[PDB]
């Protein structure tokens, strides 16, 4: 419920040029500045534009801004792959005296080389279940777009309670890890002739299986 | 130039947190500050402002009457008073700054590096450290599962720090419990299972909690 409207997400192949608009009245886009900002998975924002039109020293001459009337659009030409990121525009707004959000768009670079998920699922310890619990710990790491479902089975059946999955995380060389957790019972674990935690990927699914024995 | 902000707050619904952002400078009267929130993978909200130089200070509808900011000149600091604290205030807070000498002075080039405020129900507890014990391709993927604790941080390292090549350390996942759990995993030449010692140092300092674990083959 941001009070400048942008779109949730824009996408373009590299090259391209990709324009994300927002829009907002009279009271704050129709007569203040509006900036922009860039902020890449897991990291602080960054002004890119600021003042309508204008690039703070050191942003690249393929990032630009306008705005006319009560919106405003930045614009990205000749977008690489190192654009992939959020952005946010904001503006004064003079109804509520304070500084006003855009709720982000996503900009997606198409056409990357996709990588599959590494997993690796690890059975309950001994001295988790002497505890009397038990956890399957599902480690899922180096893919790339960072987008996946994470389905559990006990044998060949779904399981659809006391699963825990995180959401997507940038990693370092810029690919995504995540990790998903099942919760059992030592009973539920070694009744079971195995359990299974499938990762699908773009389409494709990568299964690990572990077993009480 | 440079804003340092104060470390991670906890608190239970209904009590108040104070965050601080130190500016580098040698005054605050040449820059106008902000404080904007962001939820876990949600957008950027500006909750207030301050113009040192002008004793102004601004705020967001949404949190008037729950919000303060202040500014210590003689420190060259910037508050944050976020009192009535909810469960949905969960979020990373920072404080950023914009040379000037509200619209013409509000704007955001210099960021802090972010402080966490988690607002919960639930009480500080120690982790539970259980060993992942350990293939393909000659080598072996060995771990440790860092169970139910609150609040966050917990750090992980191997070896004292002496091991770092092939760790992930995975971000936590925050049950439905109310409680997280996080894991670490090193991927290790399987040869090395039948000498070299793995252990990994768990710290969870809410607790002054340190746990090192060792790990060995089944």
């Amino acid at each position: 419920q941001s009070i400048l409207t942008q779109p949730p997400s824009v996408s373009a192949a590299p090259g391209q040029k990709v324009t994300i608009s927002c829009s907002g009245s009279s009271s704050n886009i129709g007569n203040n500045d509006v900036s922009w900002y860039q902020q890449f998975p897991g990291t602080v924002p960054k002004l890119v534009i600021y003042e309508n039109n204008e690039r703070p020293s050191g942003i690249p001459d393929r990032f630009s801004g306008s705005k006319s009337g009560t919106s405003a659009t930045l614009g990205i030409t000749g977008l690489q792959t190192g654009d992939e990121a959020d952005y946010y525009c904001g503006t004064w707004d003079s109804s509520l005296s304070a500084v006003v959000f855009g709720g982000g768009s996503k900009v997606t670079v198409l056409g990357q080389p996709k990588a599959a998920p590494s997993v690796t699922l690890f059975p309950p310890s001994s001295e988790e279940l002497q505890a009397n619990k038990a956890t399957l710990v599902c480690l899922i790491s180096d893919f790339y777009p960072g987008a996946v479902t994470v389905a559990w089975k006990a044998d060949s059946s779904p399981v659809k309670a006391g699963v825990e999955t995180t959401t997507p995380s940038k990693q370092s060389n810029n690919k995504y890890a995540a990790s998903s957790y099942l919760s059992l019972t030592p009973e539920q674990w070694k009744s079971h002739r195995s359990y299974s935690c499938q990762v699908t990927h773009e389409g494709s699914t990568v299964e690990k299986t572990v077993a009480p024995t | 130039v440079q804003l340092v902000q104060s470390g991670a707050e906890v608190n239970k619904p209904g009590s108040s947190v104070k965050v601080s952002c130190q500016a580098s400078g040698a005054t605050l009267n040449s820059h106008a500050f902000s404080w904007v929130r962001q939820a876990p993978g949600q957008g950027l909200e500006w909750m207030a402002g301050i113009i040192p130089i002008f004793g102004s200070s601004h705020y967001a509808q949404k949190f008037r009457g729950r919000v303060t900011i202040s500014a210590d000149e003689s420190t060259r600091t910037v508050y944050l008073h976020l009192r009535g604290l909810r469960s949905d205030d969960t979020a990373v807070y920072y404080c950023a700054s914009n040379s000037i000498a509200g619209g013409y002075y509000y704007d955001m080039d210099v960021w802090g590096q972010g402080t966490t405020v988690t607002v919960s129900s639930a009480s500080t507890k120690g982790p539970s450290v259980f060993p992942l014990a350990p293939t393909s391709g000659g080598t072996a993927a060995l771990g440790c599962l860092v169970k139910d604790y609150f609040p966050e941080p917990v750090t992980v390292s191997w070896n004292s720090g002496a091991l770092t090549s092939g760790v992930h350390t995975f971000p936590a996942v925050l049950q439905s419990s109310g409680l997280y759990s996080l894991s670490s995993v090193v991927t290790v030449p399987s040869s090395s299972l039948g000498t070299q010692t793995y252990i990994c140092n768990v710290n969870h300092k809410p607790s002054n909690t340190k746990v090192d674990k060792r790990v060995e083959p089944k």
